[PDB]
């Protein structure tokens, strides 16, 4: 099977600025045919690919002009000439020429913006929730650039550790912005022996941390 | 106007089999190759196979020899897919999909082979309050919890509302149960005029859950 | 023209 190499793994680059993407054969794609058969796939974080490229070099319909294919045998590589906050997710290459089909191991792409403080929000339990036994406060950094983003929990002022899970989205596809949920999770019994729950948050954009609180009174 | 449209996601126990549908359109079914292909949770894309409905022929990649079966039905532009003695590692998301001049990949099918059972989620509100109010915007979401196996879609007013809107990644919690939130913003002046429901799906469990998610005060 | 994946000529 002809393996597909692609280099690099990931990729960050400010909006405007260009970028390549390499990817290596075993051996050529070159076909009997004239031909050498090789496609570029563009996968956004949550869709199905889409054929960006094909035949190293032809365009899709309605694919920018910011994307350009070139390569002679074993070596091809795609360039965005000018990178935008919808060039986002990942991208493949795939041959064609052998059989059978194989891909690449993929790019990310990731927009390098200005760093953006998170706006912080915080949920109480419901009382669905609590008229069943648990209790979840859950914690939302919205909007915020770049990813690396610290949060912990306070109950009554005592530093939590070992009751919350946290997830990040993908990159947003506009402002190139994260958005960041921290839910801790604790018995009903639990949750009303105490009164004040903070959800305290650090990131590069803030000179100090900034909180977000509520008395389990409210 | 090419389109696929492929099968909800299932959940089978290791050993057995799962048969997986993509409904196709707007070009002749019964004269074009298709395609299916599998992606790994961190590894990569795999070819899979081809059927041509027409004279029903196949071809396969050494590796899903025996244990992929395609079959066609142009009576109703519906190729098929079997996957015999699953085992865990099979777990993915599989696309069906054309290459023509006009590329197209289903939105994929996610097969869970594990022994554990089937678990409908829960959908706790995220009540919008004084404390998830920025600048004249306002937080407001669902928690859909306890759920197994992925995935779970999520919509706002049945699609009607989008803009705004982050859905969270799953976490797995220590019960081997999963659980991920959804979160909208909008005008804080809309918040007694509007209305605000999420839509919860879970194929797997054949759930379908309605929340309104009205405001609150701390 | 290829065969090991017709569809990838049109």
């Amino acid at each position: 099977d002809i393996q597909m190499t692609q280099t690099p793994l990931s990729l960050s680059v400010t909006p405007g600025q260009p970028a390549s993407i390499s990817c290596k054969s075993s051996q050529s794609l070159l076909y009997s045919n004239g031909k050498t058969y090789l496609n570029w796939l563009l996968q956004k974080p949550g869709q199905s690919p889409k054929r960006l490229i094909y035949l190293v070099s032809k365009l899709d319909s309605g694919v920018p002009d910011r994307f350009s294919g070139s390569g002679s045998g074993t070596d091809f590589t795609l360039k965005i000439s000018r990178v935008e906050a919808e060039d986002v997710g990942v991208y493949y290459c795939v041959q064609g020429t052998h059989f059978p089909q194989t891909f690449g191991g993929g790019t990310k792409v990731e927009i390098k913006r200005t760093v953006a403080a998170p706006s912080v929000f915080i949920f109480p339990p419901s009382d669905e929730q609590l008229k069943s036994g648990t209790a979840s406060v859950v914690c939302l950094l919205n909007n915020f650039y770049p990813r690396e983003a610290k949060v912990q929990w306070k109950v009554d002022n005592a530093l939590q550790s070992g009751n919350s899970q946290e997830s990040v989205t993908e990159q947003d596809s506009k402002d190139s912005t994260y958005s960041l949920s921290s839910t801790l999770t604790l018995s009903k019994a639990d949750y009303e022996k105490h009164k004040v729950y903070a959800c305290e948050v650090t990131h590069q954009g803030l000179s100090s941390p900034v909180t977000k609180s509520f008395n389990r009174g409210e | 106007q090419v389109q696929l449209v492929q099968s909800g996601a299932e959940v089978v126990k290791p050993g057995a089999s799962v048969k997986v549908s993509c409904k196709a359109s707007g070009y002749a079914f019964s004269s074009s190759w298709m395609n299916w292909v599998r992606q790994a949770p961190g590894q990569g894309l795999e070819w899979i196979g081809r059927i041509y409905p027409g004279d029903g022929d196949t071809n396969y990649a050494q590796k899903f020899q025996g244990k992929a079966t395609l079959t066609a039905d142009k009576s109703t532009s519906t190729a098929y897919m079997e996957l015999s003695s699953l085992r865990s590692e099979d777990t993915a998301v599989y696309f069906c999909a054309r290459e023509y001049d006009e590329a197209y990949w289903g939105q994929g099918t996610l097969v869970t082979v594990s022994s554990a059972s089937t678990k409908g989620p829960s959908v706790f509100p995220l009540a919008p309050s004084s404390k998830s109010t920025s600048g004249g915007t306002a937080a407001l979401g669902c928690l859909v919890k306890d759920y197994f196996p992925e995935p779970v879609t999520v919509s706002w007013n049945s699609g009607a509302l989008t803009s705004g809107v982050h859905t969270f990644p799953a976490v797995l919690q220590s019960s081997g149960l999963y659980s991920l939130s959804s979160v909208v913003t909008v005008p804080s002046s809309s918040l007694g005029t509007q209305t605000y429901i999420c839509n919860v799906n879970h194929k797997p469990s054949n759930t379908k859950v309605d929340k309104k998610v009205e405001p609150k005060s701390c | 023209a290829n065969s090991n994946n017709p569809d990838w000529d049109f």
